[PDB]
């Protein structure tokens, strides 16, 4: 089972329409568990608000709602069962609330001292309150781009302003750290006309 | 009809996991179903297998009406969330299992201080601690506003690493004191980071 | 070998309409977002909307949102920006941009010449 898009943005009021290709759905909020919401193609589950509804056949269903409520942003998983007996889901639709664009604001921190006398440096570079959700960061080291040696974290949509945040972390030996002065991170987003680089220089 | 997991959050890689759903309904299907921490569902088995699973994969006791999960030869890729359901209209309310060979370790906080518009960002990351989770608050629980604590990331060590950071007023830099304080309750660690502008 | 060219610019009322259109050559538009910017003679580059491939919406800055609407004809490989309820506030130079990221990260590497769009 093939959701389309992987991520819907909607804003209150609009009609939403989520495409299972190849029906079951399941609405999940953040960590609590997956609940029936849509069964046996049109059929709404018990507590399911009536601008639910389930339409498709064939090799294509659709999940719609009639008007967004903010309280219907969530994970959507279609769901099949095959008499090769097999329970299969789908990968998911999130249904995300849309806003107006905000671009991020970037901030970089330098490995503290203590860090360092352990022989880690770790360089961490904020992304915060931006919307859409899609961005992208590259590390920089002396203008040469950094791979494989970062990790990175990205909030829930904040229940207030509806931006995320992104919080990715450099890590190196405290030799190799020492073996370079300019340490960057450029963002790019699409409320940005050039990218954002945010640096520091190791001695300072 | 409600459902209850029940058995170990922490099981050693190549052990067993074995977990326990005690079920307002008889059972004369009842599922097992994961979500791994990418947040994709796969439906394991069911009593009255999923074929990716089936060589080391359920069994039920009348008597306390419970059915019983055993995964044998477990690997870090079994970390995931693991419910039990009656077909697919009841479910239960999940568990935790982390599959890891790491050993209880308090963390480290770390300091990310404030440097040179007129906001600024600075906060706490908390690094190599293990298991999941800790607790962050900013002076005492005092200042919530503009607070941000990231999700952990697992690091090639086997130990996990977040940041919680904040934005406040670039004036407040040198009259307001900012103080994290990060809990570790596996460890029993507590400590209460001072960050001050660079 | 792209080239981004806008028109529509020109001078009108405040509280009037306008609808500015971007024609791209050399390559087709229909796989990547294009976006509108829009710059004041001693001010950068704001983002003003975006308008992502077909059924993946769109999305515009505070300043602009309920007045202003982008759209796409991938078929003459166009796209277009309807301004409404203009105020004087908006007298810039328009700008549009591909983003050649296929993911939406805005890797903003071709550029239009712009509009001049003012307001009095
Ligand atoms: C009132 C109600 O909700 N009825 C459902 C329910 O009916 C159950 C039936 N009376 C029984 O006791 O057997 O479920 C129906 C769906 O039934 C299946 C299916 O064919 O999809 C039976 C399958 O055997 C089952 N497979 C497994 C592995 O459990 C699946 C599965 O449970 C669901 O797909 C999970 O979402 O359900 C039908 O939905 C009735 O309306």
């Amino acid at each position: 089972l093939t959701q389309t898009p992987a991520i819907m943005s909607a804003s209150p009021g609009e009609k939403v329409t989520l495409t299972c290709s190849a029906m079951h759905w399941f609405q999940q909020k953040s960590g609590t568990s997956p609940k029936r919401w849509i069964y046996d193609t049109s059929k709404l589950a018990s507590g399911v608000p009536a601008r639910f509804s389930g339409s498709g056949s064939g090799t294509s269903y659709s999940l719609t709602i009639s008007s967004m409520e903010a309280e219907d942003a969530a994970a959507y998983y279609c769901q099949q069962w095959s008499s090769p007996p097999m329970l299969t889901f789908g990968a998911g639709t999130k249904l995300e609330l849309k806003r107006t664009v905000a671009a991020p604001s970037v901030f970089i921190f330098p490995p503290s001292d203590e860090q360092l006398k352990s022989g880690t440096a770790s360089v961490v570079c904020l992304l915060n309150n931006f919307y859409p959700r899609e961005a992208k960061v590259q590390w920089k080291v002396d203008n040469a781009l950094q791979s494989g040696n970062s990790q990175e974290s990205v909030t829930e949509q904040d229940s207030k302003d509806s931006t995320y945040s992104l919080s990715s972390t450099l890590t190196l030996s405290k030799a190799d750290y020492e073996k370079h002065k300019v340490y960057a991170c450029e963002v790019t987003h699409q409320g940005l006309s050039s990218p954002v680089t945010k640096s520091f220089n190791r001695g300072e | 009809v409600q459902l209850q997991e029940s058995g170990p959050g922490l099981v050693k890689p190549s052990q067993s996991l074995s977990l326990t759903c005690s079920v307002g309904y008889s059972i004369t299907y009842w599922n097992w179903i994961r979500q791994f921490p990418g947040n994709k569902l796969e439906w394991m088995g069911s009593i009255n297998y999923n074929p990716s699973l089936k060589d080391r994969i359920i069994t039920r006791d009348t008597s306390k009406n419970q059915f019983f999960l055993k995964l044998n030869s477990v690997t870090t890729e079994d970390t995931a969330t693991y419910y039990c359901a009656r077909g697919g209209d009841y479910w239960g309310q999940g568990t935790s299992v982390t599959v890891s060979s790491a050993s209880t370790k308090g963390p480290s906080v770390f300091p990310l201080a404030p440097s040179s518009g007129g906001t600024a960002a600075l906060g706490c990351l908390v690094k190599d601690y293990f298991p999941e989770p800790v607790t962050v608050s900013w002076n005492s629980g005092a200042l919530t506003s503009g607070v941000h604590t990231f999700p952990a990331v697992l690091q090639s060590s086997g130990l996990y690493s977040l940041s919680s950071v904040v934005t406040v007023p670039s004036s407040s830099l040198g009259t307001q004191t900012y103080i994290c304080n990060v809990n570790h309750k596996p460890s029993n660690t507590k400590v209460d980071k001072r960050v001050e502008p660079k | 070998x792209v080239q981004l060219x806008x028109s529509g610019g020109g001078x009108v009322q405040x509280g009037x309409s306008l609808x500015l259109s971007c024609x791209a050559x050399x390559x087709x538009x229909x796989x990547x977002x294009x976006x509108w910017x829009r710059q004041x003679p001693g001010x950068x580059r704001e983002x003003v909307x975006x308008x992502x491939x077909x059924x993946x919406x769109x999305x515009x800055x505070d300043s602009x949102x309920g007045r202003f609407t982008x759209s796409x004809d991938x078929x003459x490989x166009x796209x277009x920006l309807q301004x409404x309820x203009l105020x004087x506030x908006d007298x810039a130079x328009y700008y549009c941009x591909x983003x050649x990221x296929x993911x939406x990260x805005x890797x903003x590497x071709x550029w239009g010449x712009g509009t001049x769009v003012t307001v009095s």
